[PDB]
């Protein structure tokens, strides 16, 4: 089998680059407290060029205050009339990201939007103009506050787009002098986006790539015809195991040689969320220990790695690429400058199953593969060699430079012996490096005596550390009114998002170690809405994310009507206690709940409210905070004391 | 000619119906409950689960279609 | 009056859609192709399994209220 | 504490019995090929007064060749022109109950109807008419050709109900003479049937019986309003298991004192369809290996007893029935002769749970109860016990009959001693009775060397013995104008019928020991349709009933355009092999599918056709045959050997 690598009857398509996703929902939640080194380590692993993942796009969620999978993030506009470009952690991550590589492709994209910009209905498309404004605020924001050009913009991802809005949003672009941003479309499925790009002249005009998720490697014959171009704008979504790995190595290649898709973007970029979230470890590498520092290079790292030291967003791809007789592929990228990158896989199927979509049964067997280089590459006298073998411990290596290959006999043309689950770079580019630093300290569970007073006067961040919002939205706040309570956490959104998910109908946030079963909880709540309002301290709270509203545990409510309520769940549908409580609004208390075996036991103000109720068990999970509905209430001096 | 103007203002209310804020809340409620009919003490999770995971994007998928009226009363027969 | 008598014979269309021949078959087939888009190798079975378990009874469910124009109409504010 | 039994202030509502389902669907399949005395001997145990289940009600399904739960079930009309009063098995167990018990109740009700009645539609309610003469047809044909009174007809099964049908039946029966024929309406949820009893005073009159499925022995106020009898017209559906036992007894209590309901009835009455099909073992006793003899008598046989041989349809509640101090349920009946029984349970929560709905926890602890007979019942001196408990082996003892209770001291009060999970029977009655019967056979697994060559000239039955039809029906058929092929097997569908469950594209019936692994399965097929028809058949096929359209395994295709196809799904979208082949329509071929392990061959006429490969391993199922779509094809000479 000989396969030939030319440039004489022209090139292939314009590479776009390789990214990841940081957002849909929370996912790099428990990055930002990491202490140094380690967080700046971590973020080098992923930006830094000729160290690690070295990515070329970074593609952040537009906080619309909504569940986007593993919690809520943050609107730079929680309600009209308010603005804020401060709040969260993805300006940080792309501030961050540009630092290291100046270079890097920003993208921005909304899963949720606050529920005022439905004026009366949970959709985004009552006013087009409207929305369209929220949107290009962010935009003109992250410029006008951190510097940062945003790239490409999106709609609204995985739900249905509205032809008219795109259109409205590429006018209102314009308008504001962001000509320069291009928007892409719809990040759903391949239809019915390519079949109305080719319907309506004025759309196709306005779209400039059609992005696809979990696409499998192929593409449609609507979207080739389209002459757009085809990205999988959404992919990967798999635990960073070996077979992680083996998935984002196939797709890599396969997805433009069989989709023409010339830019793969991974969910998510760092799993830095509670691992009994939904779709825990699904990130590109692990940072989800702040508390203690350590994190996890994984495989998809070096996988990446293959790919993106050796390619740049402007090289094209070569007509020559596809696939090898008894399995795998090829692919072979040129700058135009007289650079050649040649990246082969041998993904077997049973190491490299991705989560979405089905993939059917192919061998992969032992083989030797020739490649001639004719045209201009011919003149290549020497390429440099880097390889990776996943598999089992014995013989897992990763991102391994090997001896240098010459062509020195005039013929143009060499030999290689291939087995299954490896990956080949062949590179003119001498600027290869496995990126290292001093392995990180060891995984510590959860502190089992945890305390948060809040009392930080100028926080560097919106939402104090490791309390991931799963319904509503929770922020510093800072109350110069009163000094016994100066400063609190506060809920702060008033009415429903227009949800991605299915949000609880309370709100809460949940913190510590998904293990612990007996625990005791406390913190001081202040509830601001009158006769209706109500919040709750709770225990082994045992879900989260997309399944929020399934959340088991114990919750200790307390009500501004001069009532209190012990429920096995979220949503209250099953009474572990009831009573009446000596609780009115505009009021600080005491709340206490301890929970041990078959047993709890509540407090408020030191005193005994209710004890020895009988409660699920065993059960486990984590500590939360919360209120009735989307209603205003503050928090302070959170402790928890627990055993895992 | 007037069935069309008709016929386009009834999937309008329709969508709109559907559209309004209580609807999402109101259908994960009931399809919840649902669930306590359908399966026991033990399986009340998996129903419950499955619910809150793709009625949102069934529903808001059904609201796209619902968004333009000319192409539902075309499917009718009612417009073209 | 006259928009009660086009209300009630948009609803009639709409249900005769749903209650063709082919509408079942082509709903299974769509739900079951959206299955291996939705999960894996390992789990197409519960998605696939969950699909062909609830929707005849969703659907049929829907011919229900469609087979009352009357209803649907003074609904959507139309008769009454 | 002391519980006051009385008929002085009057009586409570008439009981009007207890009973079981058989159909949705094909539950009684393979008890109909079981050997004498077998056949007969579960029968009395099911039907046979003072013995048994002595069961007061026997439910049945109206066949509508499509597909109801564990298989399809035949219609009296294929076809519009298409009448046969012979067909399946119900017409032969309504007799064989009848001829135990005459004075059975029976009643009736379709889950689904056959293609033709719905004029291009799939919907019964297109023409009101067609439908009422369809159903009201099969209530005169169990008079004219079994000599069956039918005491009750539904509408459709667990589906919406039209209130214009329910009148125009009405209409229909009494204008066909069957004035005495009641109706029972929605067999579905309490609403919307209740509130349109009371908003329609026409439909009121029409309807005789409000029938729920799995009340959780709870009414609505609109049902108690209406005035008219309320039944739990399908509950139970779980595992004959002693949890099962201990869910039904709750419930035949349970439903009267907490839901006003004056019947229960089973789904289903004897679990004879294969164990690993959809709720496998969910009958009042088992009966699943014809091919042995081999039948369980299970618990939930003697619980229905207890209720059963010492009360009848027409007997009266005593206003005087309620809830036990510690836990459990006492009802308390009389004929109005000086006759009375008393029923109390024990039944704890964790053994006693049914599928439907979820139960709430509830305390069960001793207790002594005392019983004061006032009124007509202080006459009463002698009393017969029978004493019933659910658990383990070691602690199991049912349907014994305890020492006769003497009230002689003019008291008319008794006291006892009460632990959880027990059941007494005290009665007047003394016709109480233990049936019993010598052991069945051993359990045994389904033959691994089996034939089948259908030649049967006059068949008892439609169908051919163990073979158990998932989509589609299959009949004996006989060909004089052959003689090499005279008496075969063929499936008569030839469109989709108005379907319950979801129905394959392609007909399949499915046969053997689902453990099997390695098999050889040998068939003559004939395809009737020129150009475009289909046959198979199969091994390893894992799924039925109503999850028939997900079932894998290994399918051998040939198509009359000269063409074949191996696929890993009945859906065929999963390729293992495909080709060419000397096949045409209207030409009897020889097929052979052989799977052993990793790998499977076939071949047609003795000739390889396909050999070596790959299939899904391990993998284990049923054997099969079917056809390409609703068409006309004959098999004959089926042979099958396998390995479990
Ligand atoms: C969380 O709290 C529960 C409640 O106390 C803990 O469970 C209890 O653990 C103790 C000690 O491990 C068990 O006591 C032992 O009982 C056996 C006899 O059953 C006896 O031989 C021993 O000497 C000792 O007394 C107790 O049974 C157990 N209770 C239950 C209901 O399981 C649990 O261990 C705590 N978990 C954590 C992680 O802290
Ligand atoms: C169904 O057929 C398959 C295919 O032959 C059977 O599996 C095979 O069983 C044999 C004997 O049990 C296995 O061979 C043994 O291999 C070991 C080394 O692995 C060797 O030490 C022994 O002396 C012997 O040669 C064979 O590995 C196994 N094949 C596979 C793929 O599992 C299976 O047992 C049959 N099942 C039934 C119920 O009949
Ligand atoms: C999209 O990619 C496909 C390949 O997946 C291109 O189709 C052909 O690919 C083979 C090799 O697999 C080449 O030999 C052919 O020359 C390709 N076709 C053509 C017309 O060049 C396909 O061309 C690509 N589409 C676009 C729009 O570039
Ligand atoms: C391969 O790519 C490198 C990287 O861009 C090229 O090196 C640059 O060459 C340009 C002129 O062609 C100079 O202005 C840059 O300063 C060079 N940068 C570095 C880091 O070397 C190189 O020309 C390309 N071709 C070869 C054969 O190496
Ligand atoms: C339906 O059953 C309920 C009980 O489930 C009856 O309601 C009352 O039941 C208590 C005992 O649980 C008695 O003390 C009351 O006297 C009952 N009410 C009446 C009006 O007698 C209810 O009566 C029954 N409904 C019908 C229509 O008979
Ligand atoms: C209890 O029920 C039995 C069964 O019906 C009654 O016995 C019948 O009594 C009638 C007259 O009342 C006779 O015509 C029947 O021949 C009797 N049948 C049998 C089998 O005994 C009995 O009267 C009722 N009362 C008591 C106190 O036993
Ligand atoms: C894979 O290919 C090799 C070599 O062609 C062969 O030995 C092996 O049996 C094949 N495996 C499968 C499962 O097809
Ligand atoms: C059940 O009741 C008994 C006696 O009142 C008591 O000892 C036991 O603890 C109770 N169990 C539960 C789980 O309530
Ligand atoms: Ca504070
Ligand atoms: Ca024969």
């Amino acid at each position: 089998g000989a396969y030939v690598l030319d440039d004489s009857d022209g090139l292939g398509r314009e590479f776009d680059g390789i990214g990841a996703v940081s957002g849909g929902g929370a996912t790099s939640r428990l990055l930002v407290n990491y202490p140094e080194p380690y967080r700046s380590e971590i973020l080098d692993y992923l930006f830094k060029p000729n160290f690690g993942a070295s990515l070329h796009i970074l593609k952040v969620e537009i906080g619309g205050d909504g569940q986007t999978t593993d919690g809520t993030e943050p609107s730079h506009m929680h309600y009209e009339l308010d603005e804020n470009y401060f709040r969260g952690y993805e300006w940080w991550l792309m501030k961050e990201a540009k630092k290291r590589n100046p270079d890097i492709i920003l993208m921005g994209l909304p899963w949720s939007f606050p529920g005022w910009l439905g004026k009366g209905f949970s959709w985004p498309y009552v006013n087009l103009q409207l929305t369209a404004y929220y949107v290009v605020r962010w935009i003109l924001g992250a410029k006008h506050y951190h510097d940062l050009d945003i790239d490409y913009i999106g709609i609204w991802n995985e739900r249905p787009f509205d032809a008219n809005y795109i259109k409205e949003l590429r006018k209102m672009l314009d308008y504001q002098g962001l000509q320069r941003v291009r928007i892409i479309a719809s990040d759903n499925l391949w239809e019915p986006i390519s079949s109305s790009l080719l319907l309506d002249q004025e759309l196709w005009k306005v779209v400039d790539v059609i992005g696809a998720h979990y696409p499998g490697t192929y593409t449609v014959w609507n979207a080739k015809m389209s002459g757009k171009k085809l990205w999988s704008s959404e992919d990967f979504s798999t635990i960073n195991s070996n077979v992680g790995a083996g998935c984002w190595s196939r797709i890599l290649n396969q997805n433009y040689i069989n989709g023409n898709m010339t830019s793969t973007i991974a969910w998510n970029l760092v799993a830095s969320y509670y691992e009994e979230l939904p779709y825990g470890r699904s990130g590109l590498m692990t940072a989800q220990e702040p508390w203690s520092g350590h994190y996890v290079v994984a495989s998809p790292i070096w996988v990446s790695a293959h790919t993106t030291q050796f390619t740049q967003p402007g090289w094209y791809y070569l007509k020559t690429v596809g696939h090898l007789e008894k399995g795998g592929s090829y692919v072979a990228l040129t700058d135009g400058l007289g650079n050649l990158t040649i990246i082969i896989e041998t993904m077997s199927h049973q190491h490299s199953m991705c989560i979405r979509p089905y993939l059917p049964y192919y061998n992969v067997s032992h083989q030797l593969a020739t490649f001639t280089l004719k045209g201009s590459l011919r003149e290549i006298q020497e390429l440099q060699v880097w390889y990776t073998k996943l598999g089992t411990p014995q013989q897992r290596l990763h991102f391994k430079q090997l001896d240098t290959l010459w062509l020195l006999d005039g013929s143009g043309s060499f030999t290689l012996e291939l087995e299954e689950d490896e990956i080949f770079t062949l590179t003119t580019l001498t600027t290869g490096r496995k990126g290292s630093y001093p392995p990180p300290p060891s995984s510590k569970p959860f502190p089992t005596n945890y305390k948060d007073d809040f009392n930080v006067e100028y926080p560097l961040f919106s939402e104090a550390p490791n309390f991931a919002d799963q319904t509503g939205v929770f922020e510093y706040y800072m109350n110069n009114e009163d000094r016994e309570h100066r400063f609190t956490l506060r809920q702060v959104l008033n009415q429903r998002p227009i949800t991605w998910a299915a949000d609880a109908s309370s709100t809460i946030s949940v913190i510590g170690d998904h293990h612990w079963t007996n625990m005791t909880v406390q913190c001081d709540v202040y509830i601001e809405t009158p006769r209706s309002g109500g919040v709750f301290i709770a225990g082994r709270v045992n879900k989260g994310g997309i399944l929020i509203r399934s959340a088991t545990g114990v919750f200790f409510w307390i009500f501004a009507n001069g009532s209190y309520r012990v429920t096995a769940d979220l949503g209250g549908w099953i009474t572990y206690a009831s009573g009446h409580a000596d609780v009115t609004a505009k009021r600080w208390y005491t709340l206490t709940l301890g929970i041990k075996g078959y047993f709890a036991f509540g407090m408020l103000n030191g005193t005994i409210l209710w004890k020895n109720v009988r409660v699920k068990y065993p059960g486990h999970g984590w500590a939360a905070i919360g209120t009735h509905t989307f209603e205003f209430a503050q928090f302070d001096n959170f402790r928890v004391e627990a055993a895992r | 000619s007037l069935p069309c103007d008709i016929c386009k203002t009834v999937v309008t209310e329709a969508g709109n119906l559907l559209k309004d804020n209580a609807t999402q809340e109101e259908i994960l409620h009931y399809l919840e409950k649902t669930c306590e009919w359908i399966h026991d003490s033990s399986l009340s999770a998996s129903c419950k689960e499955v619910v809150d995971s793709y009625l949102p994007v069934i529903l808001d998928m059904i609201k796209g279609e619902m968004s333009n009226p000319g192409e539902v009363c075309s499917a009718l027969n009612l417009c073209q």
